[PDB]
C-alpha cells in the first residue's frame, strides 16, 4: 500500500500570490513503462465533489485555468497555483493509481488573506409564530469579518448569559474572502417575557470596544 | 499529534501562514522541508521556534 | 450532458442495509469501470474499490471488505452499493466515479449521503426574523430553522432568485436535533418594497415551507 503524505495541512495566503502545496508517495509513483507518474491533483470545494485538475503529475485538465501547474516525478510532487484568486478556496487532494489501492492525501486547505473588516451586527428577538409555541430563540448574526477569529456575548437585562447558546460558521465565502456566524440563544417563553433587555456583542479585533446590538421587549 | 503553526515570511515582507500536524518531530521536520521546497525560489531561510515549540518563523533572505 | 446520478439521502438505524444506486448518462456505461469514494463528515477521500462495468467483477479496498457489495444493472447502465450491518462509522457520503485509461477520475456522482442514526425523523419549525427597527443602506432579513432531523434541509431565498449576500450557516445538532439559520442582505429601497421569503425544504419529512419576511 502506497502511503501519500501531503503538506502543508492548511495555507492561507493573499490575493494574487504564489501558492505551492507538496504530495510525496512512499514508493515510486513512476511507471517506467508508459513514464508516466500514476499521480493526479483534485480540487474539492464545500459541498461539492471532487474535480480533477492535473494527471500523470504535470498534465492540466482542459478548462482548469494555467494558474494551475503540477510538477515532480517518482515520489516527490507539487501542486502551484501562480496568482491565487478567491474561487481557489477548496480543499487539495493528491491521489495515487500507480499500485492498488488507490490511495489520497489527508489534503492540503487553501484559505485567502484579505484586509480586515469588521462584522456586520444583526439581532433579532423571537418570532411571535415560536413564541406561540412556547419557545423563545434570539438571533444574532455576524457577518462578513475578517479575520476568522471572533467572539460572541450575550446579555439578558445587562448580565451575561452562557446556557442556551447555540453557534455557527461558515467557511470563507467565495467571493470576498470573510466569514460570518450565526448565534442563538434559546430560552423558555416563560424565561423570556421575564426580562427586557436583550445584547448581543460581538468582539473582534477590528475595534477596541465590542460591537453591541440589542432590543428592549418592552418597544 | 499536535499542529505547528507557522509564519511564512518573505524577503518583501509580504507573509503566508501554514500548519503541519503530526508528532513534533515530523510535523516539524515537514516544516523544514516546505522551507527548502520554497528557498529554491525565495533565498536562503532562518527559522525561530516559540509558543513552546509550536509556533515558528521562517523569514527567507531572498534573491 | 455526461454524469452519473446517485440515489438521495439515507437515514438508517445501525444493524441495517443499504442500497445506493449510480446511473450513468451520455456515455457507454462498459466503456469504463466505476469505482467507489467515500468520505466521513469532515474527513478526507477513501477509496473503497471499483468494479468492472462489464464483467461485474468487484474489487474492494482492505477496510471495505466483509459489509460492502459493488453490483451491477447492466441492461440499465446503473452501478450499486450496497451496505449490510451499518454501523455508525458508516455515516459518510459516497461517491461513484468514473475512471479514464489516464488514471485519474473525470466524472462523478454528486454524492449520496448516508446517515447511521436511531433519532426520529422530526420535522423543522421555519420561523421569520425581521429587523426590529426600520432605519434607511443595508437591510439583513433571516430564517430560523430549527428541531428537525435528519440533515438535510435546502434554504434559498425568492426561489434561488435572490443568492448573493446570503449566509445559509450549517446546521448545529442537539439532542438529536438540528437547528439552522441563514440570512440575507439587501438594499433597503428592495425591502420591503419587494418580496423577501425563505424556501425551506427538509425531502426527510417532505416538508416544503416558505416564509414571507414582513416587517
Amino acid at each position: 500500500d502506497i502511503v501519500m503524505s501531503q503538506s502543508p495541512s492548511s495555507l492561507a495566503v493573499s490575493a494574487g500570490e504564489k501558492v505551492t502545496m507538496s504530495c510525496k508517495s512512499s514508493q515510486s509513483l513512476l511507471n517506467s513503462r508508459t513514464r508516466k507518474n500514476y499521480l493526479a491533483w483534485y480540487q474539492q470545494k464545500p459541498g461539492q465533489s471532487p474535480k480533477v485538475l492535473i494527471y500523470w503529475a504535470s498534465t492540466r485538465e482542459s478548462g482548469v485555468p494555467d494558474r494551475f501547474t503540477g510538477r515532480g516525478s517518482g515520489t516527490d510532487f507539487t501542486l502551484t497555483i501562480s496568482s491565487v484568486q478567491a474561487e481557489d478556496q477548496a480543499v487539495y487532494y493528491c491521489k495515487q493509481a500507480y499500485i492498488p489501492p488507490l490511495t489520497f492525501g489527508a489534503g492540503t486547505k487553501l484559505e485567502l488573506k484579505r484586509a480586515d473588516a469588521a462584522p456586520t451586527v444583526s439581532i433579532f428577538p423571537p418570532s411571535s409564530e415560536q413564541l406561540t409555541s412556547g419557545g423563545a430563540s434570539v438571533v444574532c448574526f455576524l457577518n462578513n469579518f475578517y479575520p476568522k477569529d471572533i467572539n460572541v456575548k450575550w446579555k439578558i437585562d445587562g448580565s451575561e448569559r452562557q446556557n442556551g447558546v447555540l453557534n455557527s460558521w461558515t467557511d470563507q465565502d467565495s467571493k470576498d474572502s470573510t466569514y460570518s456566524m450565526s448565534s442563538t440563544l434559546t430560552l423558555t417563553k416563560d424565561e423570556y417575557e421575564r426580562h427586557n433587555s436583550y445584547t448581543c456583542e460581538a468582539t473582534h479585533k477590528t475595534s477596541t470596544s465590542p460591537i453591541v446590538k440589542s432590543f428592549n421587549r418592552n418597544e | 499529534e499536535v499542529t505547528i503553526k507557522v509564519n511564512l515570511i518573505f524577503a518583501d515582507g509580504k507573509i503566508q501562514t501554514a500548519e503541519f500536524k503530526g508528532t513534533f518531530e515530523e510535523a516539524t521536520a515537514e516544516a523544514y522541508r516546505y522551507a527548502a521546497l520554497l528557498a529554491k525560489v525565495n533565498g536562503e531561510w532562518t527559522a525561530d521556534l516559540e509558543d513552546g515549540g509550536n509556533h515558528m518563523n521562517i523569514k527567507f533572505a531572498g534573491k | 450532458q455526461i454524469q452519473l446520478v446517485q440515489s438521495g439521502p439515507e437515514l438508517k438505524k445501525p444493524g441495517e442495509t443499504v442500497k445506493i444506486s449510480c446511473k450513468a448518462s451520455g456515455y457507454t456505461f462498459t466503456d469504463f469501470s466505476m469505482h467507489w469514494v467515500n468520505q466521513a463528515p469532515g474527513k478526507g477521500l477513501n477509496w473503497m474499490g471499483w468494479v468492472n462495468t462489464e464483467t461485474g467483477e468487484p474489487t474492494y479496498a482492505d477496510d471495505f471488505k466483509g459489509r460492502f457489495a459493488f453490483s451491477l444493472e447492466t441492461s440499465a447502465s446503473t452501478a450499486y452499493l450496497q451496505i449490510n450491518s451499518l454501523k455508525n462509522e458508516d455515516t459518510a457520503t459516497y461517491f461513484c466515479a468514473r475512471f479514464l485509461l489516464r488514471q485519474y477520475f473525470d466524472v462523478w456522482g454528486a454524492g449520496t449521503t448516508v446517515t447511521v442514526s436511531s433519532a426520529k425523523t422530526t420535522p423543522p419549525s421555519v420561523y421569520p426574523l425581521a429587523p426590529g427597527s426600520a432605519a434607511q443602506s443595508m437591510v439583513t432579513l433571516g430564517c430560523l430553522v430549527k428541531g428537525y432531523f435528519p440533515e438535510p434541509v435546502t434554504v434559498t431565498w425568492n426561489s434561488g432568485s435572490l443568492s448573493s449576500g446570503v449566509h445559509t450557516f450549517p446546521a448545529v445538532l442537539q439532542s438529536d436535533l438540528y437547528t439552522l439559520s441563514s440570512s440575507v442582505t439587501v438594499p433597503s429601497s428592495t425591502w420591503p418594497s419587494e418580496t423577501v421569503t425563505c424556501n425551506v425544504a427538509h425531502p426527510a419529512s417532505s416538508t416544503k415551507v416558505d416564509k414571507k419576511i414582513v416587517p
